[PDB]
């Protein structure tokens, strides 16, 4: 396999034409712009350097790489040194030798001896540089320090004093060599310049504009950490815990990212996590979450052992696996016998390997003998595929995450992905500071257009709702003028279509000079945008849950893919319409069955093909029909007619909207199964309980938002004693079915031999490889990186006439201002993982991002608290004031339990799949002290209903 | 904003674009990528006052004053302990001796000569043994020395050369970017190295050259290249003030 | 009102190239330091980053984190003023007014500066930005007596 | 291949019949004799050890390579701990972390700190097991000590000086632990015994019975210094 996933090369890497060369009396033969250390780290010969990361552009700060070379003047350095052909260079000569321990014994003339002492022993870029080189003596009497505390005559004034304001590093500036690596990454890699080197010289010192890191504007990331030699900036786990040996590879239970790390371990404690430098997702890079934020799974709330109930307002009874099982079993043939399959369901997490998936939904089918599954995606990314499927044939991605690269353009409709996907914002900034454009949809000024060093930027302060009406505008224009790609149609797409399309689009009701006054957007700006993305030679969509969440989402989507095709953006590195998927496998998830109305491959379920493949396979006999969705799972149970529910990893009380409802549905069921890690607001209304298990303790695969399936691999051991493929087996077995698995594997390869796609799929693949766009069978073995890239799938895209429906939430005296939920970088969803971490402090309580001039005849200020009452229901919540959010525009955010945004959140959904609206909801916000009628009573059931016995 | 390094063409363009003067490695040169990654042309005032001339009065005019290599007037700038101090333009070839001696007489103390220091503090302390030294770029850079900016100050008998020697690392430690390790710590450790020198060890003269030959060779831009050849000048020249 | 000047100073640099040495010249010469308070609005304004400012302004000399007091004296300490008897001026001085070189006061501040040009009339100073040269021990008196 | 080649085993192999036991909730299968420390190395599961080589037999100097076993009383050492069937050994626990942090502070309290300018920077079992166990703080405000040339009042006669006799390894005692792998290969590996300690505690001190390693009858071999994991013999 590559070198650059093991070994730390020094120079970035470089395209260009071959060129040979002699490093040291070896041949090699690299790019041209490669230097000179990268080429003799390919060659073996491995030379002293500190300052020169490949996460960065090398800068001659060290001085420890200098080499002599035929033709140059003196010892030039191989970081800075470009190769040329025919360059015979020399890599350890006596004088080279000497200098380089000169350097050295400059640099520890200015370091403390703490080494048997320090954390990063073991793991400094120092130490091993300085045993290399070989230095033995260090002759200056030093007396101007920066790690003496005391000095002659009285203390240092050098001496700075640790900072541990940060929960998760540390910094001692003590040990700090200059190398700036730290601030080469905050400001190539991650993008935000919260770092800078504070003096002149000797006085040079490291710093954030801030007392302590906190404060600034560092959020995390460990960037600044991993790049680090020498123990300054240091993770807390390694100061305590001590260094590690060995290193696990999985991936991140978050963001559908599919950042890929590595797991240091000493033993069987988690020291920590570090980015792997593979995953065509993360190259090295993270966020707070996945590299820090690993405690929740040590966490002394977390539950161990099954529990049941037999009434929910009793308590809870710590219990055996058998005695539990049985009692399901039972419970569930009865409810089967009594009102039939049909009052049966399940409910899969996204969270969850796509392995386990696959057996929920086979036990849902086969076993129970019904369609009634579902998953976490009916409400993040279903209009997708739908508007997707009728457009170009894939409810998928377009295009990979390496793509951006090569993107001229980018325009970006609902979406925030410094907050939802900040590893892919980095990638999106890296390429905004070379030049890129962008155009921002969302009404709500996003961290991505103050981003910094921004190359142009446009953005279109919206009304929400109105999304598809700027997109019809956009076309309108594109349309009047002649701008768009007319070979492009021809060929890939059909003119038959175009042409009503066209004419449809061409009215003059659809343009911007009309819109304007309900959108609330300019029409120049409009005009001027549209142009631009037109013109562009390669430009890309990004989009997320502005669109989706509404009652106009598959509409919206299908207008998108419109003007992808309209305009040629399609079929090739740099452009595309890619939908930002959230929770991991999701992609997996939906896959993997996971729907009412299709089997494992996007395929119906109506198809009786393929459900005699799978009777065939499963040996059983299944359903044609279509099973339910969760509304309809909570209208019926609340009508009657469903009586069971097998809720794994998902909370469906905090995470689903008309937090009323959606109760007093979870309420009238006579048995709702739980099969999370913690007790959730879920379980407040449970029968049963079943421990989980970790992604630390899984083992399996994880399917991303660019179709990528990342291995996940197991380092720690199931502290409940069974992972959740082994709980589930367990279940159905106990019912009567009688699957036997012992390895993922097996149902892995079971997935292959079903499903299309898979079937080139093993283990051995991902870990050679190193992952696999799923679209792999005998035809793109190697995977599929950008779909579309011949011809569509269904062979001809579709051209289709969207429209602007007036929302029915539309807002009223009673009602003035609307709303939003969204999200937060620190926290997660709900934040289960992750209020059980130290990431309370960038966010400890939900906040309601209103505007000024909507709040001063309220009489509102930063600190108050205040009331939304809407007509679904009430809250209560801590304001903040911002210029942030447009006038007559509210933002909150649900990832605490303590306030119930989502009661607040009406029933309204998309048409096609059902969706709700989320981001629209008539609300009134007012000034109030007491805190609400509702989360009085939930507090009062929760804390009734998690006791135990 | 006070700050000699930006001196550097690098620093220059890198302060100009609003940031902070840190010179730049030089695999690219700012003529190919200078300025907000443009092609520059980045030269000195003196450059750029003979073109004019040049081209109005005739390359082959201007082909004719100096020396085989260095061609053209040049002027000499005289400073310091100096009678009659000022500006000297004139074509190269002249010695210092003249232009020390017969030229601006002597010395405002009226003091003997014992230095005269060419080039700026990244430059050598050339005695009164050296008179016999046309100035030009070659014969100076070859004879242990420099001659940029044509500078020229003067010191008398009543100078210590370790005061000056020190005075230098303090500069290249007080105007330093503080990028490269060979002047941001070598500097500051010169400057304790002298004083034990001045107390009277003798485990420091050859730890200071060795620390001159690897702020010679390893220095990224030349603050911190030729900072060295003050003090080993002062020192291989005036011997008798460094015990 | 010091927000109104800065956005005057910032309105006055729109558009250029390089526009944060001159922002941050006009700042000072404003107010006669850079104050933290005018690292954000700056940035903003520029689509820099507050760190990148600070990192700008503690690097240069020139651009001042703390006031002066009401006069200000620069005293070459370069090559060629050290020649004509610098040292002695500075003690002088320094003498007079009680305060040593670097250190500063409501009153005044002596500083250094390490060239002006004035390299022939070797020693030589920046009171108050008047130039003087030719620095004996007599001058000292005279440069006193107009600062107190 | 094997691991014996690539990794350093803690104690020797040994042969017998097929025992089964549980290393820190692993099974492993090996000879009767053979030690927890050897099986938990088989195993993947490595172990804090600074005294124990396979080039020679066991002793428990160090005491770092303590383990809770179920069945025994306190934290027996692994090294001389041979396996038995149906042995159920926790490997890491807090008790062992602090016993060791203990005892490599007991060490390194009358070490330098002239790591990253010693020899054997890199190579050095000490370092690593001292970052390894998690060593953050040292509390003992020493006096009497080997390394220091200069003592309070004096001298230290504690001191000794280097011995650069042989023209092939350098015997600097100041970085001693007395874990004696280096005698202990003289005389069970060679059969030369060329080294003893002299002394009794704390003023026990590697020594060849002459005024220089050359002198005596150490012919050479780099066996002591192949197992000085210390620098001391480099
Ligand atoms: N740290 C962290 N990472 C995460 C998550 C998290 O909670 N925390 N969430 C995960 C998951 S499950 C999700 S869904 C993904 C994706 O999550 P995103 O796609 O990032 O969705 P949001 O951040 O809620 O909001 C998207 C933007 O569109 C705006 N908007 C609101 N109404 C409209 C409208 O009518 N039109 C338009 N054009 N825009 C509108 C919203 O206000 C917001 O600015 O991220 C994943 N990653
Ligand atoms: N107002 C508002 N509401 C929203 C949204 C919004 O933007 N605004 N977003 C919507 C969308 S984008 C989505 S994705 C949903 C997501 O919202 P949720 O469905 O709440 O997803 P998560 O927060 O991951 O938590 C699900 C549960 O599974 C558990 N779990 C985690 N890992 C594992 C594992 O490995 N095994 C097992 N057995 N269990 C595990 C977690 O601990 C947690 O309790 O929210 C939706 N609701
Ligand atoms: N280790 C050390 O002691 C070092 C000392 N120095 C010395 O400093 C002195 C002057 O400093 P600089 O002006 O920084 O470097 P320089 O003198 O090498 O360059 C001269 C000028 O011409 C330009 N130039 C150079 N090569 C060119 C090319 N091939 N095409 C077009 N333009 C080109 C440069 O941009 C610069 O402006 C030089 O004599 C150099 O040797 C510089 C680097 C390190
Ligand atoms: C520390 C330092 C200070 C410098 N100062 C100057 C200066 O004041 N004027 C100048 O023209 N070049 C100066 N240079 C040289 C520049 O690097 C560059 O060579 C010069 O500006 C180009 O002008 P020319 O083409 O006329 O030589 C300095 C270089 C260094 C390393
Ligand atoms: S940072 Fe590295 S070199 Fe410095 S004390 Fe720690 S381990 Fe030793
Ligand atoms: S953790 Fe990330 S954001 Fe924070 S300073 Fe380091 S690189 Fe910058
Ligand atoms: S904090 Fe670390 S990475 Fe940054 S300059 Fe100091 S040693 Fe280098
Ligand atoms: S960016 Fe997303 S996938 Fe990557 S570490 Fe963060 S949360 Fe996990
Ligand atoms: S020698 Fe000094 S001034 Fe020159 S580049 Fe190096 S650190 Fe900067
Ligand atoms: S022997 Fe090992 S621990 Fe001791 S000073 Fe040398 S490298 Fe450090
Ligand atoms: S080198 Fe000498 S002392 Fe060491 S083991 Fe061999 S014979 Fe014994
Ligand atoms: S000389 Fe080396 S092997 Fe022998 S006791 Fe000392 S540290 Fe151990
Ligand atoms: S080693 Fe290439 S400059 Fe640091
Ligand atoms: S040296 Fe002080 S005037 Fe130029
Ligand atoms: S570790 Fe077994 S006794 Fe040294
Ligand atoms: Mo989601
Ligand atoms: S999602």
């Amino acid at each position: 396999p590559p070198l650059d996933w093991t070994q730390d090369m020094g120079t970035p890497k470089r395209e260009g034409a071959p060129v040979h060369l002699t490093i040291d009396g070896v041949e090699v033969t690299v790019p041209a712009g490669t230097s000179v250390l990268r080429a003799a780290a390919e060659a073996g010969i491995s030379i002293p350097k500190l300052c020169a990361t490949d996460n960065v552009e090398p800068v001659g700060s060290c001085r420890l790489c200098m080499v002599e070379i035929e033709g140059m003047r003196g010892t030039p350095t191989s970081c800075t040194t470009p190769v040329a052909p025919g360059m015979r260079v020399h890599t350890q000569t006596p004088q080279l030798q000497k200098l380089r321990r000169g350097v050295m014994e400059l640099y520890i003339s200015d370091h403390p001896l703490d080494c048997l002492t320090c954390a990063a022993n073991g793991d400094c870029e120092l130490q091993d540089m300085a045993g290399a080189v070989g230095l033995r003596e260090v002759r200056y009497q030093a007396k101007d320090t920066h790690f003496a505390r005391r000095d002659a005559t009285g203390p240092n004034p050098r001496y700075i004093p640790k900072d541990n304001s940060n929960p998760y590093f540390s910094y001692d500036p003590a040990k700090c060599i200059v190398c700036m690596r730290c601030v080469r990454a905050c400001e190539e890699v991650q993008g935000t310049f919260a770092l800078t080197v504070m003096g002149r010289g000797f006085d040079a010192r490291i710093s954030p504009a801030a007392p302590d890191f906190l404060s600034s504007d560092c959020v995390s990331c460990g960037a600044c950490v991993q790049a680090c030699p020498t123990a300054t900036l240091v993770e807390k786990s390694v100061e305590r815990i001590g260094t590690p040996e060995r290193k696990v590879v999985t991936t991140c239970a978050y963001c559908g990212v599919g950042c890929s790390f590595e797991a240091h371990m000493l033993g069987d404690q988690l020291v920590r996590m570090v980015p792997w430098k593979g995953g065509a997702a993360n190259r090295g890079h993270s966020c707070v979450k996945g590299r820090f934020a690993y405690g929740y799974a040590t966490h002394q709330d977390r539950i161990l052992k099954p529990m049941i109930r037999d009434k929910i307002t009793d308590p809870w009874r710590e219990v055996n696996w058998t005695e539990a099982l049985d009692f399901t079993a039972t419970r569930l043939r009865a409810l089967r016998d009594s009102h039939g399959a049909d009052a049966l369901g399940v409910i899969t997490s996204s969270r969850c390997t796509n392995e386990e998936t696959y057996l929920v939904q086979k036990l849902a089918r086969a076993v129970f003998g019904t369609n009634n599954t579902d998953t976490c995606a009916r409400v993040c990314h279903s209009p997708t595929g739908y508007g997707l499927k009728q457009t170009f044939g894939t409810s998928a991605g377009t295009q990979d995450f390496d793509s951006v690269e090569e993107t001229d353009l980018a325009l970006v409709i609902g979406a925030n992905p410094t907050d939802g996907h900040p590893v892919f914002a980095s990638r999106l900034r890296k390429r905004l500071r070379a030049g890129a454009k962008l155009i921002v949809v969302d009404p709500r000024r996003i961290d991505l257009l103050n981003t910094p060093h921004r190359g142009e930027a446009w953005h279109l302060q919206l009304k929400p709702g109105t999304n598809v009406a700027v997109m019809t505008a956009m076309a309108h224009v594109i349309v009047t003028e002649q701008i768009f790609d007319k070979r492009f149609i021809g060929d890939r797409c059909d003119w038959d279509e175009w042409a009503d399309y066209a004419e449809f689009v061409a009215n003059p009701e659809y343009a911007p000079e009309a819109v304007e006054s309900l959108t609330g957007v300019p029409a120049g700006l409009l005009r001027q945008a549209a142009r631009a993305y037109a013109a562009a030679p390669n430009a890309a969509i990004y989009y997320g849950l502005g669109v989706t969440e509404h009652s106009q989402g598959s509409t919206t989507v299908i207008a998108i893919a419109n003007l992808a095709m309209m305009t040629g953006n399609i079929g090739r590195p740099g452009v595309g319409v890619n939908p930002l998927r959230g929770q991991n496998n999701v992609q997996g998830s939906c896959d993997m069955g996971s729907f009412p109305h299709e089997f494992p491959g996007y395929r119906h379920v109506s198809d009786d093909a393929t459900r005699g493949l799978f009777e065939r396979t499963w040996g059983v006999t299944l359903s044609s029909e279509p099973g339910l969705r969760i509304p309809n799972m909570l209208d019926a149970a609340v009508e009657g007619r469903f009586k069971a529910l097998y809720v794994q990893g998902e909370d469906i009380l905090q995470s689903d909207p008309d937090t009323r409802h959606v109760s007093a549905g979870l309420a009238a069921m006579d048995l709702v199964i739980v099969h999370d890690l913690f007790l959730n607001e879920t379980a407040n209304y449970a029968h049963v309980f079943l421990p989980g298990s970790t992604f630390l303790e899984k083992d399996g695969t994880f399917t991303n938002a660019e179709r990528r399936i990342n291995r996940v691999r197991r380092v720690m051991a199931p502290k409940a004693g069974f992972a959740d493929w082994e709980v589930t087996q367990m279940l159905a077995n106990a019912l009567g079915a009688g699957w036997h698995y012992t390895h993922p594997s097996e149902i892995m390869a079971e997935i292959a031999a079903t499903t299309p796609g898979f079937a080139a799929v093993t283990y051995e693949m991902l870990d050679a490889r190193g992952s696999v766009q799923w679209p792999c069978n005998e035809k793109a073995p190697e995977g599929s990186p950008i779909m579309h890239v011949e011809g569509f799938v269904r062979g001809k895209g579709r051209f289709i006439r969207t429209a602007y429906l007036p929302t029915d939430e539309k807002t009223g005296p009673r009602f003035p201002l609307l709303l939003t939920t969204g999200r937060i970088l620190s926290q997660y969803n709900v934040g289960a993982q992750t209020r059980r971490t130290e990431n309370t402090v960038w966010h400890g309580e939900d906040r309601l991002e209103i505007h000024p001039t909507d709040a001063e005849t309220r009489g509102i200020r930063d600190g108050d608290w205040v009331r939304l009452a809407s007509r679904a229901g009430e809250t209560t919540l801590r304001a903040t004031v911002t210029d942030r959010v447009s006038p007559g525009v509210v933002y909150t955010t649900f990832h605490h339990p303590d306030t119930q945004a989502n009661v607040v959140t009406t029933d309204t959904s998309d048409w096609a799949t059902n969706c709700p609206e989320y981001k629209v909801t008539a609300v009134q916000v007012a000034a109030s002290n007491g805190p609400s009628d509702w989360q009085q009573d939930y507090a009062a059931q929760a804390a009734a209903a998690r006791r135990i016995e | 904003a006070g700050a000699y390094v930006c001196g550097e063409e690098t620093s220059l363009l890198n302060s100009l674009e609003g940031k902070r003067g840190t010179v730049r490695a030089k695999p690219p040169l700012p003529a190919l990528k200078g300025l907000f990654g443009k092609p520059t042309v980045v030269n000195n005032l003196l450059s750029l006052a003979a073109v004019p001339w040049i081209i109005a009065h005739g390359a082959k005019a201007y082909e004719s004053f100096g020396m085989d290599r260095s061609r053209g007037t040049i002027p000499l700038q005289i400073g310091g302990n100096v009678k009659r101090g000022g500006l000297f333009e004139t074509g190269f070839g002249i010695t210092l001796g003249e232009l020390v001696e017969d030229i601006c007489g002597g010395t405002a103390s009226g003091r003997p000569v014992k230095a005269v220091q060419v080039g700026g503090p990244l430059g050598a302390y050339h005695p009164v043994s050296d008179y016999h030294l046309p100035f030009c770029y070659e014969q100076f850079a070859g004879q242990g020395g420099l001659v940029g900016h044509a500078g020229l100050v003067v010191h008398d008998d009543t100078a210590d050369m370790l005061k000056l020697a020190r005075f230098a690392m303090e500069f290249c430690a007080i105007e330093s970017c503080g990028t490269c390790t060979p002047c941001r710590i070598g500097a500051v450790r010169g400057v304790e190295v002298i004083d034990r020198i001045a107390a009277g060890d003798a485990s420091a003269m050859p730890l200071l050259d060795d620390l001159c030959q690897t702020m010679k060779l390893g220095s990224l831009c030349a603050l911190g290249g030729f900072t060295p050849y003050p003090v080993q000048s002062a020192i291989r020249h005036f011997p008798a003030d460094f015990p | 009102t010091d927000t109104a000047r800065l956005r005057a100073i910032l309105a006055a640099h729109r558009g250029r190239e390089g526009a944060l040495l001159p922002i941050l010249h006009d700042v000072q010469a404003a107010f006669g330091f850079i104050p933290e308070d005018a690292y954000a609005p700056i940035a903003a304004d520029l689509g820099l980053t507050r760190a990148e400012v600070a990192g700008v302004v503690g690097f240069y000399h020139d651009f001042r984190k703390a006031p002066a007091g009401r006069h200000v004296i620069k005293l070459c300490r370069a090559e060629a003023c050290q020649a004509m008897g610098m040292d002695a001026v500075q003690a002088r001085l320094e003498s007079a007014l009680g305060l040593r070189l670097g250190d500063s006061s409501e009153a005044v501040t002596l500083e250094a500066v390490y060239c002006l040009g004035l390299c022939a009339c070797a020693p030589a100073a920046m009171v108050d930005d008047r130039l003087v040269g030719r620095l004996d021990a007599a001058a000292v008196a005279g440069i006193v007596a107009e600062l107190g």
